[PDB]
């Protein structure tokens, strides 16, 4: 569930972005993560957010999602 | 002066979640996550009731 609900906000971001075009000097530099960085380091990096604030994309959801569940886990082992 | 300057200048579906529970464990789980090593060791030497456990 929580692929099925990033990959699509990924590719809707990128959707967005790409009508609201406004080609600038920094829209390379946006989108160069699409073509380059190939998926691994891509979810890597789009994955990231345990210090205050990081380069995370728009979809805010799923990290309160994503924690709550990291919570249940570590409440389902040993670790209080 | 000018000029002669400016003139010298002129001249597809499971792969998705397959790499993010790979980059779960990479970055999620691992990261010191537990405290243990003072309790373990302080309840595995009392004696009671010969040879302690840790000793053993």
């Amino acid at each position: 569930d929580f692929v099925a609900k990033l990959q699509d906000n990924q590719r809707f971001r990128y959707n967005e972005v790409m009508q609201a075009l406004n080609m600038s000097a920094a829209l390379t530099a946006r989108k160069t993560r699409e073509f380059r960085s190939p998926p691994q380091e891509q979810i890597n990096m789009l994955l990231n957010f345990k210090d205050d604030k990081s380069e995370c994309p728009c979809p805010e959801e799923i990290r309160d999602q994503l924690l709550d569940f990291h919570e249940d886990l570590m409440t389902h082992c040993g670790i209080e | 002066x000018x000029x002669x300057x400016x003139x010298x200048x002129x001249x597809p579906r499971h792969r998705a979640v397959n790499l993010f529970l790979q980059g779960y464990e990479k970055s999620w789980i691992e990261t010191e996550e537990h405290y243990f090593e003072d309790k373990l060791i302080e309840d595995l030497a009392k004696p009671g009731a010969r040879v302690d456990p840790l000793h053993q």
